């Protein structure tokens, strides 16, 4: 019934500077009775549930700092962090509770913006002990880098792998606020020892141009 | 102040029925109505219902509308969600939440219930190493690590010397895989000075399958 | 300058439904955590409104409307609600901002068969916050009632019976409700804040 | 003088729908409680449907969705709409007046309702002839459907001394029913007697004489 | 819900008897009860409401008592017209559950009176069409208890005949009962005699009415 569109997806602030996001609604949710629009903002750090921060657009929850404000009317409502800190790092929900059924946002994470850094790009074979698995798992490490934005292509003699990759990042460090990201390549160690050269490619706003990491099949790294 | 606190986590098979749970405790529950929220993993939060314990009056969100059944027992303070059969969409964590009113926002939060929903079987991990690179600047930095592969259900704890080596360690979060089961893997960047004098043992520990497995990292001699 | 709370809740004796009473709480400071930290009630459902959130803002008036109807019908004392109380003793708008508060009185209300009355019959539902307390005879027919209860002329109010030993829905239960009005003037109702 | 008359009772298949009527005389429909009570054969009183002078309305479980209680004040008429009907609601369907503490003072004479797919039949009616002093004649009334079936003894001269017993359901599905009178054997010979029967859901009127034999 | 039962089920008192009907609640349903005379066809009759008020136009021998979880329905002096099923109900639920009890059938135990016996052949139009019908008919006795047995070629017959039984007649509380034998036309005329044996207590000895095919 009633719909909530936060704006943007994430966000990046430098610590100290002011964080802004909006949320629209897609039906007025302002009780005329009481003068109130029935609005209310949550903030969710990762592995912990969520916390009431701002209630009936703008009234601040108790022990709740007043660097976040809450505004807006009718429609169009804003959530502000004057002046972020490490401590805010988050993703934030608006919520309407005009009407039941409740209606949650889309969430928008909240990050720390910090300078450029280039990833530390490491590769790592298959254990011996696991080519007797039966299976074989490359692994290429992008080490303490920002923006999260990285791109990471895997090729086992020029030829392009699709499909047979995950990967996997961290939340932003409490301490450099960097990211750092592991992918996999997996196959059978038939095709595993069919190949000799096996390449994972970076790119990363960091790097001049990509960084390429290979090992060959048997030789000694 | 009023607090709620959930049961416990849920490891179940498809089509199996389950019901969680969520007690109210502290001063003022009488006017707390308890809805619940569902949170896939890596995406945002549903609203799925909402109860008031006193008299079982209760609303239900469309999407969620007989999917589950949410119901309470006000003798005990307690509000429940249960399925019937489940499926494995129903993998997610739920959160009980409190407001004191309807049309009130939600004050108190349960700390949430992980529920799993999968075909796949107790099953420990096989830990590999991340053996640090031979060629590798001198003067620089290296990285090794542990892949700690082929497990269920989650979690998996790792350290590095047992605690003593904390600095520099990247745990990833596990991936669940093309066959139901979770892998991960931890890294850590040292000195290649320290390469041959210090050791590095990985420690992981799989509490659902009783599995301890330290693993030694060292350069392959090639 | 204490808000009178404990007159309404507290008061010895209490209406009929149908002869609903209200108190207009006006020009004082009220402290709602006694309310809502007691243990005495049965129900308190609020709507719009968290009596938790309440001890700091301010309201142009409080209305404490106050009654004894039966476990039962309790559910009725909400918006959007039909059933003889509903609709012919005491009405709530769908817009009803507030809390409903109801504890049983078994022990005070029922003795060894009280005289609380209910409305039962009435042409057409109450509008919102109506008072009716006429006791015309009820016309069920085409035929006119001259005043004279008869065939198709009905009294149109009826007793509560009310004995200790009742099921519990058909026991007697104290109900207040408060209703939170802001209109455009001063507010003269506020929080200990 | 207060009646209530309901109508709109027949066959009907399973998950068809119905409209009950019930018109109102001597007390005004939409200034009364008004409800409907149904009785499945051989079972109970189950009440379904209860309709406020303020316009709320009300429902039984077994019914809650699929029935809806209506008025019309300019035609003083009560309406029952029952849809997706199951066999389980089989039954007569009373109208009455709700006096809430005083009780379901006024009722009316009901109308019936079967929900089954067997198809409309009329009954063939054979004689049961007779053969000092009392003699006993008859009318058999076989493999008709559905209920009911009516029978008069000569254009409703006759009425002392007349047994028609209820009607039982065959193995085939259709009911069968007998009609039978003793009377003094004198008039055997000197009376004539013939048996009445009207099985309206199919239009059918049948006069059968029953004369005695060898 | 609260749940409404009534004792017992069946009851048979002679007329001018003081009969006693209960109803029973699940919970404490203070006055809130009324009861109902229904006769088999016709619609019920309120008699009591509010528990003991007795309704306009009701005889005066009807009366109503108890309150909370028991109920009694008095008939002071039962008369024959008093047969019947009287139900209760609990009033003014909510939300709104009209419950009404199991029932109480009410007959009228009279006298023993024997049945008159009488058996009819098919006849020559059903023949015709396939089927044949026996019936035997037994008139006006009391009580209804009553063994009514099918011998063909003195083989007794089972699990091919009806029995019907008219309601109690208002005026001498009687009974009457028809005992209809279903047949193909072959089967028919594959035997003779048939007979029709009545056992009642009114009878000192079984009383059997028969006829052979076609006489
Ligand atoms: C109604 O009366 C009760 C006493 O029967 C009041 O209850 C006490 O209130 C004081 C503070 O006002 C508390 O310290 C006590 O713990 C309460 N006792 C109990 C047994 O509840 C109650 O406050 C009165 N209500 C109002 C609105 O004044």
């Amino acid at each position: 019934d009633i719909q909530l569109t936060q704006s943007p997806d994430s966000l990046a602030v430098s610590l100290g500077e002011r964080a802004t996001i909006n949320c629209k609604s897609s039906q007025s949710v302002l009780y005329s009775s009481i003068n109130k629009n029935y609005l209310a903002w949550y903030q969710q750090k990762p592995g912990q549930p969520p916390k009431l921060l701002i209630y009936w657009a703008s009234t601040r929850e108790s022990g709740v700092p007043d660097r976040f404000s809450g505004s807006g009317s009718g429609t169009d409502f804003t959530l502000t962090i004057s002046s972020l800190q490490a401590e805010d790092v988050a993703v934030y929900y608006c919520q309407q509770y005009y009407s039941t059924p409740y209606t949650f946002g889309q969430g928008t994470k909240v990050e720390i913006k910090r300078t450029v850094a280039a990833p530390s790009v490491f590769i790592f074979p298959p254990s011996d002990e696991q080519l007797k698995s039966g299976t074989a798992s490359v692994v290429c490490l992008l080490n303490n880098f920002y923006p999260r934005e990285a791109k990471v292509q895997w090729k086992v003699d020029n030829a392009l792998q699709s499909g047979n990759s995950q990967e996997s990042v961290t939340e932003q460090d409490s301490k450099d606020s960097t990211y750092s990201l592991s992918s996999t390549l997996t196959l059978s160690k038939a095709d595993y020892e069919k190949h000799k050269v096996y390449a994972c490619e970076v790119t990363h706003q960091g790097l001049s141009s990509p960084v390429t990491k290979s090992f060959n099949r048997g030789e000694c790294s | 102040q009023m607090q709620l606190v959930q049961s416990g986590t849920e490891v179940k098979k498809p089509g199996e029925s389950l019901k969680i749970s969520c007690k109210g405790s502290g001063y003022g529950f009488i006017t707390y109505w308890i809805g619940w929220v569902r949170q896939m993993p890596g995406k945002g939060l549903e609203w799925m219902g909402i109860i008031y314990p006193g008299d079982s009056e209760t609303r239900y969100s469309p999407s969620f509308q007989g999917q589950v059944t949410i119901s309470a027992d006000k003798s005990i303070n307690t509000a429940y969600l249960q399925w019937s059969s489940l499926k494995a969409s129903d993998t997610a964590i739920y959160y009980c939440a409190g407001g004191s009113g309807i049309s009130t926002p939600m004050d108190v939060w349960g700390q949430g219930t992980t529920v799993t929903v999968s075909s796949a079987s107790t099953k420990g991990p096989s830990v590999f190493p991340l053996a640090p690179s031979s060629k590798s600047t001198s003067g620089g930095t290296a990285a090794l690590g542990c892949l700690v592969k082929d497990y269920f259900p989650e979690p998996v704890t790792v350290s590095w010397n047992s605690g003593a080596l904390t600095s520099g360690v990247h745990t990833f979060p596990a991936v669940l895989q093309s066959s139901g089961l979770y892998s991960l893997s931890s890294v850590v960047t040292v000195p290649s000075s320290s390469l041959g004098t210090q050791t590095y043992i990985c420690n992981v520990n799989h509490k659902p399958s009783n599995t301890k497995v330290d693993k030694k990292v060292e350069p392959k001699s090639c | 300058n204490l808000c009178p709370f404990g007159e309404v809740f507290n008061a010895t004796r209490f209406a009929s439904v149908y002869a609903w009473n209200r108190k207009r709480i006006s020009n004082c400071v009220a402290d709602y955590s006694v309310l809502y930290n007691s243990a005495s009630f049965s129900t308190f459902k609020c709507y719009g409104v968290s009596p938790t959130k309440l001890n700091d803002l301010c309201f142009t008036n409080v209305y404490a409307d106050s009654f004894v109807i039966r476990g039962d019908e309790v559910r009725q004392i909400a918006p959007g609600q039909t059933g003889k109380i509903a609709d012919y003793n005491y009405k709530l708008p769908d817009d009803f901002t507030g809390c409903v508060i109801a504890w049983n009185s078994n022990n005070l209300d029922s003795k060894v068969n009280y005289n609380y009355l209910y409305r039962l019959f009435r042409k057409s539902n109450l509008k919102p916050f109506e008072r009716d307390i006429s006791t015309e005879i009820y016309q069920a027919g085409s035929t006119p009632c001259n005043g004279v209860e008869g065939f198709n002329c009905y009294f149109p109010l009826q007793s509560y019976g009310f004995q200790p030993t009742n099921g519990v829905g058909y026991q007697p239960y104290r109900v207040v409700v408060l209703s939170f009005e802001l209109l455009h003037a001063p507010a003269t109702v506020c929080g200990p804040k």
